[PDB]
């Protein structure tokens, strides 16, 4: 992803201020929620019976932390996405390997719960930057190695 | 279908968007230009820049539209006819820019109802906006 | 909502897969898991070989359904009920797998139909697949 | 896209079969009867206005050999089909700029125009290659350079 300076501070300087234990989880959760066949992807997480269980759930909120950690890769990296990611795809065996859509629909929850933290500091310019990068996560992460 | 619990979800959360209803509307599309650039060539004819009149009155109609929708929520095809025959079949919107929109409308509730936006009200105005979606991409 | 000519062109183009009912469904269930490989993860039980009996079985009652809901073309969300509830509620099946199948479907009428699978009949049977996996997945 | 040996032949031995200068233009054709709202991109190209007149429109058969032309170049450059299809991109300055469902839209319908051509010779098999370069086509052509 080509981003421009602009954009780019755009994201980063409200990246730095994200809550690193919580925002992830938050995402994480409201996919399972909102988008209730992603627990199936999540089998192995225990208990995602009811939007509060889900939101509670211990392994939930520490594979958001997670989500967050590949995002700022990419942030790191968006001029090489697979060669940020492969390792990651590649440690999950097949896991990973689900229809590119649902990457799309995790970075889309993601934007839903920035604008929600945020409010009106999350500009339409800066959801704009967040979304072509959310984008190039999503392929990246679908890309199969 | 939509559940019982979804209507109310619905109604209690657009009834906070109140008389912003308008100015959220235009937000939404404001996000929708901006980050899904392929959308403003529907629009090659509005001013798209912030601020716009065209966009603040046009933001009002879409607002208005959903409010019709909430407003008659168990006839929708019925309520939406009109609209639907206009961007399915005179105007042939891809159906994908209803996720854009609908994506966006989100995104401007959560920005300004951050009590309301709650996980599960989330998941029952996707489910609202995608039922409007369905609606209106259904005339092709 | 289908029209009277997807009607008839669904009934007229669907009343050619005849007694192959069955065998054409397990043609595109076969077509979807090696196009698609991720579907095969909702079937790790069966044996999804080439002639494989459970293909065939499997193939005869996703036939069968699609049969059902032709012959209720107009009630569809209560004759597929039970459906619905399986793949969404009892199954979580990704809504984008039935796009897959649906694009199967098609593939295998178009392979065993050429007459048939005119362009106004392919958009009608396109129209009638979505139609029902509108309603396989609105229980979620 | 990284294709298999027999997936490669599948798809070679069946492509040189092909009718290139029908098949694409019915392609083209039944994406903008079966997916209307494609017409739009289309508007230069006059009449679309039933399906008899899309599928008898010359710059729709025209386009469609186009269309075949850029599956032939992506068989040929599997490896870099970014490279491959810069240029093609780049000299319709906006025009290939619409959603990546559209290009895999008319992937499929090209898998089904190759069905109903070729009958039970577009195996399930056949149909799995062919899917791996519609695939890799629609996202390079998506791509944005
Ligand atoms: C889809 C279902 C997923 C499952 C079942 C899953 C499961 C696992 C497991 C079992 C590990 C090994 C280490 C451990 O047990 O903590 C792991 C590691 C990891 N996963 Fe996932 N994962 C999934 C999705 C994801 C996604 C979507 C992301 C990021 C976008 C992610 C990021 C990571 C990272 C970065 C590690 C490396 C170890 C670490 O940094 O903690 N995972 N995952
Ligand atoms: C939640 C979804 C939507 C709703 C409720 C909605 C509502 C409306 C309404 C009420 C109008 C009529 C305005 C008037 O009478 O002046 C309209 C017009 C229009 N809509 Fe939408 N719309 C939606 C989605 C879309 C999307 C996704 C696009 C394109 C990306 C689109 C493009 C248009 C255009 C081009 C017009 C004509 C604009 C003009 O020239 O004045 N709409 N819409
Ligand atoms: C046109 C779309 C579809 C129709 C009409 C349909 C129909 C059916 C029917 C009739 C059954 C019941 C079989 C029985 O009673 O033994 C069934 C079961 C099932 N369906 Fe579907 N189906 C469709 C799409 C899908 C898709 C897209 C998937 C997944 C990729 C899926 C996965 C399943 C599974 C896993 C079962 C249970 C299989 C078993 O363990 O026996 N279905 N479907
Ligand atoms: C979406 C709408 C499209 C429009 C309006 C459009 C229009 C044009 C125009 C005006 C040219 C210049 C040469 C001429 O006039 O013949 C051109 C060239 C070309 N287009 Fe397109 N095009 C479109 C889509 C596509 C697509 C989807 C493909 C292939 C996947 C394609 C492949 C080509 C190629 C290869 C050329 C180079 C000149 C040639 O080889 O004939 N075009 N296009
Ligand atoms: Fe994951
Ligand atoms: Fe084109």
């Amino acid at each position: 992803v080509h981003l421009t300076p602009e954009e780019k501070s755009a994201v980063t300087a409200l990246w730095g201020k994200v809550n690193v234990d919580e925002v992830g989880g938050e995402a994480l959760g409201r996919l399972l929620v909102v988008y209730p066949w992603t627990q199936r992807f999540f089998e192995s997480f225990g208990d995602l019976s009811t939007p509060d269980a889900v939101m509670g759930n211990p392994k939930v909120k520490a594979h958001g932390k997670k989500v967050l950690g590949a995002f700022s890769d990419g942030l790191a990296h968006l001029d090489n996405l697979k060669g940020t990611f492969a390792t990651l795809s590649e440690l999950h065996c097949d896991k990973l390997h689900v229809d590119p859509e649902n990457f799309r629909l995790l970075g889309n929850v993601l934007v839903c719960v920035l604008a929600h933290h945020f409010g009106k500091e999350f500009t339409p310019p800066v959801q704009a930057a967040y979304q072509k990068v959310v984008a190039g996560v999503a392929n990246a992460l679908a890309h199969k190695y | 279908v939509l559940s019982p619990a979804d209507k109310t979800n619905v109604k209690a959360a657009w009834g906070k968007v109140g008389a912003h209803a308008g100015e959220y509307g235009a937000e939404a599309l404001e996000r929708m230009f901006l980050s899904f650039p392929t959308t403003k060539t529907y629009f090659p004819h509005f001013d798209l820049s912030h601020g716009s009149a065209q966009v603040k009155g046009h933001g009002k109609k879409v607002a208005d539209a959903l409010t019709n929708a909430v407003a008659h929520v168990d006839d929708m095809p019925n309520a939406l006819s009109a609209l639907s025959d206009l961007h399915a079949h005179k105007l042939r919107v891809d159906p994908v820019n209803f996720k854009l929109l609908s994506h966006c409308l989100l995104v401007t509730l959560a920005a300004h109802l951050p009590a309301e936006f709650t996980p599960a009200v989330h998941a029952s105005l996707d489910k609202f906006l995608a039922s409007v979606s369905t609606v209106l991409t259904s005339k092709y």
